[PDB]
């Protein structure tokens, strides 16, 4: 009652991750995201794959 | 504007001098306008205007006509706030008797003309009668009438008597009381009475009615004629959504008082039966009590939500009440909530702020550079371009964050570095981060952890943040002094992997110039970084007196150590880096530069340890693998011989051989020693590996494992869990604390089964659960200690008292617990230092004992110094300076006006949640108890003498021998009684024996005077005194726990003091916990406030009450300068909680709790709060007299004083 | 031993037995027999039937409603006329009886007594009885009021002596001035004051001047009629209270407490008692229920909500939910706006305008989630509040305009500020501002029309335009 018109909205928001997201694997292991590293600076194999 | 805070009883008088108005009846708001109606709960003539400036007719509706009555409304054309100031009033048909005034045990209704509450209350309920005047009839006053007795008594008499019945009965038995004679029929009736509990009553009565006659209040005022109604605004009545309405409970309640008190006037006009109108009157006490206090009188009255409805009471009290959740803790603007993450680049002063929280923390600011730079014309174009996102905005936020500190909190707040001022370095993303070496501060690890961003903006918070509270100067432990800025986890793995040696390494043996050859060296791939070399390394020695001598000299080290002492400060030795270097050692590192060198070159010295840690670290490649698990091949042979012996002693049950008990002693003996070799055995396997040197041989090594160097290096890790690691879990306990025979026998490397498993997980879910109750039990008690210590304030320099407590060597057996140095660091001497058998004056008296002095009273060993407390200060308010010694946080001495009660109780409260004759030193022996004093003086064993190798003065060689934290701390600090108490001995003198009455046993002491006290002894104690023996004041009668008050009574304050201390250190200590002792004896200073005067004096203290100990002190003063005779007293002994709730200031302990007796007897002796607490200052909104605020106060106090 | 004033209030009711139907006869014939004596004792005075004629008189004219007037006619302006026209005939009888004949003589006592028989067959209007009661009470009080103040001037014994007969004569302050005792000089002193005592009530005695002796035994009667009657109707409501429970009992439950409709029972009880006539032959019980009801329903009506709603609009709200439920019943369905203002022909904007009434008040102590906590009352917001923001802009505003009132001429200026109100206490017309200076309306009129062109050219307005 009183209420005339309803008007919804749906807004799809593509969300990155960034530095302060929680990630964390299955053994108990969460973590907080401090960087996100340059791919040339990080470690690599003999072979290349950082 | 105003200085104190008057508690009193509200006359009618007053009530109708509040009030703007009558409320008449209880319509609300009308259904269709919405708009007040004429005398109602939210009327607008009594209450205000319901906007501003207007009128509910409309015809003053503007400004001009301020403070104009409409003649058609009623209203004053006025603002909407004064709605909230705005009182009325209901004057009620019959008086109704206050509830807390008659259920706030005791009854001061009940003990003001000594009638027992069931009798008041059978009168207020309407059932029996009391006679008001008596006149000249056989009756006297107070008689219970029934009801057919009062037919009679009607028959009989008639008009000679008035026998009333309800409130109003009350009210003229009160105002036929006549209080002067009747104190004085006290004061002649206590002489003549013999017993203690009728002496009590009277002495309790006497006080209340002496309260009221010293106060001015009137016992008619107890009961109330006019109900005092609450502005509306504070119980509002507000549309929600969409003509959905909300409300407040009081309300209801005041729509029932006004409803029935109409009742009962239109019942009083048509003068119903005397059955109605008595229930009517009935109901209306009920409702005013519901109003006043809901759910004390009876039945809590529940709304339409079959909840109970909350009443005054209920919103002035409790934990969700006013006081803490919006007097002592409240929401706040410029505040900001990020998640922290960590960044290793920061400076101890930087913090990481995002660009977005600071463009809207520092709005006001952007806006004002804005203006003054002229880029926005007005506050409107500076909002657009903040609006916006202008380039320009982001040189304004640059410039106005340039030197303007913020506070980082992180909830809870355990002590006072949850709280740190940072300069903000402005950075992308919506994280803050957070310098590493602060986060031990804070508790705070970065695993979804949130800090709370609060923005200081008077130049009075700056300052205070930028001096006080910045991480620079935050960097010693005020519970220790120790350092809390102490590297940990990467940075002590990488400064210990740099300072390792390895056997027959590349480069080793060179000979290098100094450190940059040395480093020149690594990155050049020529020398390993744990290759042993030869090094001239230049190092200067800054000696006590501020010698700094230079010299060079060549030192076998390795390549690390080298390059680690590029980042040294001069000044310090070269042998605290010339070492593997754990936690331990970065410790003393940092310990070291803080104590030869300050504070800024400490700062600086921290941040390079993190860097190099961190590079180095990196730099190493610790990675953790399943191969560096190594099970020691002994445990499976172990586990075997295990199972054979307990299968041994499992055909040995049935033997007879053994009981059931002695079968699982014996096995658990034999797992819970098979746990150690095995442990043992992989200590010895993982620590030690074999290489091949330079001329070929097989040496030994320390491992290089990642796993040994993570415990090794104190990083993360111990022993324990490499033992659950690789060796054995071991036995576990059942949900009801016994252990289970059958161990688990594997490792987390190969694996648990089912079984092993579910036990583990047995364990698990206790420790869970416990640490969840273990945080509230320490909460709850840190807030105590913190409401018993809020009070202490260091408010002199020197209180000039000879007093002082005597400390020696803590000696628990054959072996030191902790030295004298350790004890005295910080404490000014109470008198002079001898030296050792001579009359030489080491040490004066007036002198801080820093570390110069603690090595000067090592060398000249001196056993026991007499040194200046806390609890033996003479200052009449507060403590002072020398009394309280060094500032553990600053390294000085502590400065004049700030709380030490406060560090002292966040000290001790901020652990809680960690907390769960065979000779061996030459020397000589004595008789004391029994002491084994070394060739120095210092004592070394210390031993109790029970009721014989050698004598007093032989000399004895090394082998000759002679023949559940928390509740604990809590207990003690709340001086509970224990369940069995020991029985000491009250008076000198010799013990004789009585006669055993049916019961229990009698003894009696004979004095030196001949007098015989009788003593009360159960039957189960085992006496330990035999008669004929002369036994001294305090000695024990019986074994057992000791209360800390019989100590108190019979041995002293020093006593009591060093019991508590040391009683609750052996459980911070047990822990592995260092806190500073002057703490405890701040909060036993706080315990022993309060003392029970014997003799009256001269003094105007009448014997038999507690009064403050500075109270008689000052007293006592006066009366001696004017040479009359002082008042004699005896001290008291009282809990953090009872201390607490009998404090001066009636705001103070309503804040803390039980909030309604508290204000009862404030309101009922007339008490007035001088408002010199830190509590009571907070809850007003000033200055408190701590800190910054100090010297203010002072200066009013100098006002106050012309 | 119990602290729930409900179970009380059962245990004092319970005490009271209920009494036979021929006790209820009684206690009836008891009211009905108070209510003959205090009618035949206000009877007895000189004004009472001339008011009632008067009354009559103004009535048969019909300048007053007839039904209002008269209750009724018992029997032992079809009829009212006779009854009217023969106490007129008694009436003149007896005020010339009363005198012509003597007041002491045994006729105008036969009289008198006719007529009092003859009023005794009338029931009359509540409100004037009323009126003729207190009439005799305020008489009553000033007469008492006279000898308490004799009383307290003379503090006795030749008072009481005197009090038959001479308490009101000139010869009681004759013999007083005849009188010798020691202590005639104090009651001498207090002759000033019964001159300012005997001669007040002296001009109302003469009114009713047959009453002198009579007000008091009049009142006399007044007193056992009021307390004989009195004592009936408490005894039937102590009785019915049990009935009152009875019918309290189903009314729980709507937002009002029990005893609260105990209470209102009670009210209705007493009314039903007043107006109960036994020679209906009809019980009690049916009258004292529709009475009982009523009381409880308006009090339901008017006492169980928060924001008050009149009756007619609950009973709107009960129809309105009743039809909903028959309606539901019937079709399985809420029923909807359009469907449900049909069956109840009243119009579908009114059926809405009844559905959008605020419901009871949420409380703001709500838990807002599972967590105790968490309050409604934490979420309001003051919308009241003016935003710092909103200040600093209207400080800007009006220093800016000070600033551009600054570049103006002293006139134009002053005109300016007086037509619109600024660092002044009031608005002004033109007018005003003509009378403030030597000035007329049109004159005024366009010096505001030549600022406002002045203030609309671009040089002295861009710091203004931001204000918008
Ligand atoms: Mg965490
Ligand atoms: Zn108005
Ligand atoms: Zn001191």
């Amino acid at each position: 009652p009183g209420v005339l018109k309803i008007v919804k909205v749906y807004l799809a928001v593509k969300r990155r991750i960034q530095p302060g997201d929680k990630m964390a694997g299955r053994h108990g292991n969460k973590g907080v995201i401090s960087k996100i590293n340059p791919v040339e600076d990080m470690p690599y194999d003999e072979n290349g794959q950082p | 504007e105003f200085d104190a805070i008057k508690i009193g009883l509200a006359s009618p008088d007053m009530i109708r001098s509040w009030s703007f108005g009558e409320v008449k009846k209880p319509e609300t708001i009308n259904y269709r306008t919405f708009k007040p109606e004429r005398d109602g709960l939210f009327c607008a003539r009594i209450f205000g205007p319901v906007k501003d400036y207007e009128c509910l007719c409309g015809k003053y509706k503007r400004l001009k006509h301020r403070g104009v009555i409409c003649e058609k409304c009623g209203v004053e054309v006025t603002q909407t706030k004064v709605r909230r100031d705005r009182m009325g009033h209901i004057e009620l048909a019959s008086p109704v008797a206050h509830i807390w005034f008659l259920k706030s045990l005791p009854s001061r209704i009940g003990l003001l003309m000594d009638m027992p509450l069931r009798d008041i209350e059978r009168v207020l309920y309407f059932e029996m009668y009391v006679v008001t005047e008596p006149g000249m009839t056989d009756l006297e006053r107070g008689q219970m009438l029934t009801e057919e007795e009062y037919l009679d008594r009607l028959e009989e008499w008639g008009d000679e008597f008035t026998a009333k019945m309800g409130a109003e009965a009350i009210k003229d038995l009160l105002a036929s009381m006549d209080l002067p004679a009747e104190a004085e029929q006290m004061r002649e009736e206590l002489d003549t009475t013999n017993s203690e509990t009728k002496r009590k009553k009277l002495t309790k009565r006497l006080k209340l009615v002496e309260a009221f006659v010293a106060s001015g209040n009137k016992p008619e005022w107890m009961i109330l004629t006019v109900l005092p109604v609450l502005p509306p605004d504070l119980r509002p009545l507000v549309p929600l959504d969409g003509g959905r309405f909300a409300t407040s409970d009081l309300n209801d309640l005041y729509r029932r008082v006004i409803n029935r008190n109409n009742r009962l006037k239109r019942l009083l006009e048509l003068a119903a039966p005397d059955i109605i109108v008595r229930n009517e009157k009935r109901m209306l006490q009920e409702s005013v009590d519901a109003l006043l206090d809901n759910g004390r009188r009876g039945r809590a009255i529940t709304g339409s939500n079959k909840r109970p409805l909350k009443s005054l009471a209920d919103m002035i009290k409790g934990k969700q009440g006013r006081f803490r959740q919006n007097l002592l803790g409240k929401r706040v603007d410029y505040s900001g909530r990020s998640v922290i993450t960590v960044g290793p680049y920061l400076r101890l002063h930087q913090c990481g702020l995002p660009k977005k929280m600071a463009l809207e923390l520092f709005k006001p600011f952007i806006y004002s550079k804005l203006e003054t730079r002229g880029l926005a014309t007005t506050i409107k174009a500076a909002k657009k371009m903040v609006e916006r996102e202008e380039a320009v905005v982001w040189d304004i936020l640059d410039e106005v964050i340039r030197e303007h500190p913020v506070l980082l909190n992180r909830a809870p707040t355990l002590h006072r570095l949850g709280i740190q001022a940072f300069e903000p370095v402005l950075i992308e993303g919506k994280a803050i981060q957070l310098h590493p070496l602060v986060c031990a501060a804070y508790n705070a690890d970065f695993d979804g952890d949130q800090m709370a961003v609060h923005v200081p903006l008077t130049l009075e918070a700056q300052l205070e943040a930028r001096t006080l509270m910045m991480s620079t100067n935050n960097i010693l432990s005020p519970a220790s002094g120790d350092p809390i800025i102490v590297p940990s986890q990467d940075v002590v793995l990488g400064l210990y992997y740099m300072t390792r040696e390895k056997i027959n390494a590349k480069g080793e043996g060179m000979y290098l110039t100094g450190p940059a050859e040395a480093e020149k060296a690594y990155r050049t791939k020529t020398a390993e970084l744990h290759a042993r070399v030869k090094v001239r390394i230049t190092e200067t020695i800054k000696h006590e007196n501020g010698k700094l001598t230079t010299e060079t000299k060549m030192i076998d080290t390795t390549v690390g150590r080298a390059m680690l002492w590029q980042i040294v400060p001069k000044g310090l030795p070269y042998s605290l880096v010339n070492q593997k270097l754990g936690k331990k050692q970065i410790s003393n590192l940092l310990n070291e530069a803080y104590r030869k060198l300050g504070l800024k070159d400490t700062v600086i010295f921290a941040d390079q340890i993190m860097y190099t840690g961190f590079a180095y670290a990196a730099l190493s490649g610790v990675s953790v693998g399943i191969d560096d698990m190594v099970v020691p091949a002994a445990k499976y042979t172990e586990i075997a011989e295990a199972e054979e012996e307990v299968r041994e002693i499992q055909e040995q049950f049935q033997s007879g051989l053994v009981t059931a008990g002695e079968r699982y002693n014996k096995v658990i003996d034999i797992w819970a020693s098979t746990n150690d070799r095995v442990a043992k055995a992989m200590m010895e396997n993982l620590s030690s590996e074999q290489v091949i040197n330079r001329q070929g041989e097989q040496e030994k090594q320390e491992s290089f494992n990642s796993i040994y160097m993570m415990a090794d290096s104190g990083a993360r890790g111990s022993a324990a869990q490499i033992r659950q690691l690789a060796g054995m879990r071991g036995l576990m306990a059942r949900p009801d604390g016994s252990i289970i025979e059958t161990p688990i026998t594997a490792n987390f490397k190969e694996g648990l089964n089912v079984l092993q498993y579910f036990i583990s997980t047995h364990g698990a879910r206790k420790g869970l659960a416990d640490t969840a109750l273990k945080t509230a039990n320490s909460g709850y008690l840190t807030r105590r200690l913190v409401d018993v210590a809020q009070d202490v304030v260091v408010t002199e320099h020197d209180c000039g008292t000879l007093e002082g407590v005597v400390m020696t060597p803590h000696i628990e057996g054959g072996d030191v617990k902790v030295a004298l140095t350790e004890l005295a660091l910080g404490r000014v001497v109470s008198e002079d230092i001898l030296k050792p058998g001579t009359d030489e004056v080491l040490i004066p008296r007036n002198t801080l004992l820093d570390e110069k002095w603690c090595k000067v009273i090592n060398d000249n060993s001196v056993d026991q110094i007499k040194v200046r407390s806390v609890v033996t200060c003479d200052s009449d308010f507060g403590c002072c300076a020398q009394c309280y010694g060094r500032d553990l946080a600053r390294g000085h001495l502590v400065n004049q006006g700030e709380a030490v009660g406060v560090i002292a109780a966040q000290s001790i409260g901020e652990p809680g949640t960690q907390l769960t004759i065979q000779a061996k030193n030459n020397g000589s022996v004595k008789l004391h108890e029994l002491t084994i004093i070394d060739e120095f003086g210092r004592t070394k064993e210390k031993h109790k003498l029970p009721y014989l190798s050698k004598a007093d003065g032989d000399a004895v060689a090394a082998g000759e021998t002679v023949a559940g934290g928390l509740p604990r701390v809590a207990d003690l600090f709340e001086a509970r009684k224990p369940k069995e108490p020991a029985i000491l001995a009250e008076h000198s003198g010799t013990v004789s024996f009585g006669k055993e009455t049916k019961g229990k046993r009698r003894l009696i002491i004979t004095r030196d005077s001949g007098d015989t006290y009788e003593e009360m002894i159960p039957k189960h104690r085992q006496l330990n005194v035999f008669e004929g023996e002369r036994i001294e004041r305090g000695d024990v009668i019986a074994d057992g726990p000791e209360s800390p008050h019989d100590i108190l009574r019979l041995r002293g304050i020093h006593a009591v003091t060093t019991y508590i201390a040391n009683e609750v250190q052996e459980v911070y200590r047990l822990q592995g916990v260092k806190i500073n002792d002057k703490h405890i004896e701040t909060i036993v200073r706080q315990m022993l406030r309060k003392c029970t005067i014997t003799f009256a004096g001269d003094s105007e203290f009448l014997p038999g009450e507690t009064v403050e100990y500075s109270q008689v002190k000052i007293a006592n003063r006066k009366l001696v300068e004017e040479g009359k005779e002082p008042a004699r007293f005896e001290r008291e002994l009282l809990g953090i909680t009872k201390a607490s709730l009998a404090t001066e200031s009636f705001i103070s302990a309503a804040s803390f709790q039980e909030t309604t007796r508290v204000l009862t007897e404030a309101a009922v002796s007339g008490k007035r709060d001088d408002l010199r607490g830190l509590k009571e200052n907070v809850i007003v909104g000033r200055l408190i007299p701590a800190g910054t605020g100090f010297a203010y106060h002072q200066d009013r106090q100098a006002k106050r004083a012309q | 031993r119990t602290t729930d004033p409900v179970r009380m209030y059962m245990r004092e009711m319970g005490t009271v037995e209920l009494l036979t139907r021929e006790g209820e006869i009684d206690i009836a014939k008891r009211i009905e027999d108070g209510i003959n004596q205090v009618q035949s004792a206000i009877a007895e005075y000189p004004g009472t039937i001339p008011y009632i004629l008067e009354q009559f008189d103004r009535v048969q004219a019909e300048e007053l409603r007839l039904t209002d007037l008269i209750s009724g006619f018992v029997d032992p302006p079809e009829l009212a006329r006779e009854k009217f026209n023969e106490l007129r005939g008694k009436f003149q009888n007896l005020q010339l009886a009363v005198n012509e004949f003597g007041r002491d003589s045994h006729q105008a006592s036969e009289a008198s007594d006719l007529v009092l028989d003859i009023f005794r067959e009338f029931r009359l209007t509540p409100k004037q009885f009323d009126h003729l009661v207190e009439t005799l009470r305020t008489s009553m009080d000033r007469v008492r009021t006279q000898e308490r103040l004799v009383m307290k001037a003379v503090v006795k014994k030749s008072f009481i002596a005197l009090f038959t007969g001479n308490e009101s004569n000139e010869e009681w302050l004759d013999k007083v001035l005849a009188s010798d005792k020691p202590y005639v000089a104090k009651v001498r002193e207090q002759e000033e004051e019964i001159r300012r005592s005997i001669q007040k009530l002296q001009m109302i005695e003469q009114e009713t001047s047959l009453s002198v002796e009579r007000i008091k035994d009049i009142s006399h009667r007044m007193s056992i009629g009021e307390a004989k009657a009195r004592r009936a109707k408490k005894e039937m409501v102590e009785a019915n209270l049990r009935l009152v429970i009875s019918i309290a009992k189903k009314y729980t439950n709507r937002g009002l407490q029990f005893l609260d409709l105990i209470q209102e029972g009670n009210i209705g009880l007493m009314k039903a008692v007043d107006k109960f006539e036994y020679r209906r032959g009809y019980k009690f019980s049916t009258y004292a229920t529709w009475w009982i009801r009523q009381a409880i329903t308006r009090s339901i009506a008017d006492q169980a909500r928060t924001i008050r709603i009149p009756v007619h609009m609950i009973e709107t709200i009960n129809k309105l939910n009743r039809i909903s439920r028959q309606m539901l019943q019937e079709m399985g369905r809420e029923p909807l706006p359009e469907e449900l203002a049909e069956r109840m022909q009243m119009p579908e904007d009114k059926i809405r305008k009844v559905l959008k009434i605020a419901k009871e008040p949420i409380s703001m102590e709500t838990p807002i989630g599972d967590d105790e906590d968490s309050h409604l009352g934490d979420f309001i917001e003051d919308t009241t509040l003016e935003l710092p923001l909103d200040s600093a802009t209207a400080t800007s505003l009006k220093a800016a305009t000070r600033d551009v009132l600054a570049g103006l001429t002293p006139r134009e200026a002053k005109v300016l500020r007086m037509r619109f109100g600024i660092d002044m206490n009031t608005d002004h017309t033109l007018e005003e501002v003509g009378k403030q200076f030597d000035v007329t309306r049109e004159r005024i009129r366009q010096i505001e029309a030549k600022a406002l062109r002045k203030l609309r050219h671009p040089s002295r307005s861009e710091v203004l335009r931001s204000f918008l």
